């Protein structure tokens, strides 16, 4: 399995979890990125 | 508006300037890739030169020889 550090896309490849939410769809998949929370701008804006 | 005229030799016509394309733009490979880092929607994809294939589904290693730069 997948180390404590490193992030995994569900084909099977162990990626370093630093690249979730980094801004590029790194997996074969998307799901490096899907489920990624957006940016916090501002309250009422 | 005629800019010139030329031989009808002339197969293409191109802009060489700096502001044609965006050279600021960011190469989003992460240097993962054994041989071809193509781009796709927001990221990358790895590939194998013709014939060759990845090596136990690994989809950066191919079982093809790494081949030096030409400069
Ligand atoms: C040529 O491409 C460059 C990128 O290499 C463009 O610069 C960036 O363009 C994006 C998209 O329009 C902008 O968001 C960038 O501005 C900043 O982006 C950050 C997010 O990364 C925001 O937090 C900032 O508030 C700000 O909006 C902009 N800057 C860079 C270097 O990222 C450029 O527009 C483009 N130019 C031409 C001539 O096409
Ligand atoms: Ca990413």
């Amino acid at each position: 399995e997948c180390g404590s550090g490193n992030f995994r896309c569900d084909n099977g490849y162990c990626i370093p979890a630093s690249w979730r939410c980094d801004g590029t769809r790194d997996c074969l998949d998307d799901t490096d990125e899907i489920g990624c929370p957006p940016r916090s701008c501002e309250s009422g804006l | 508006e005629k800019v010139l005229v030329v031989n009808p030799w002339l197969t293409q016509v191109r802009i060489f300037h700096q502001l044609r394309y965006n050279q600021s733009v960011s190469n989003p490979c992460k240097q993962v890739c054994s041989h071809l880092c193509l781009l796709r929607p927001g990221g990358y994809s790895c590939a194998c030169p013709q014939g060759s294939d990845f090596v136990t589904g690994s989809t950066v290693q191919c079982d093809a020889a790494s081949e030096l730069p030409v400069t």
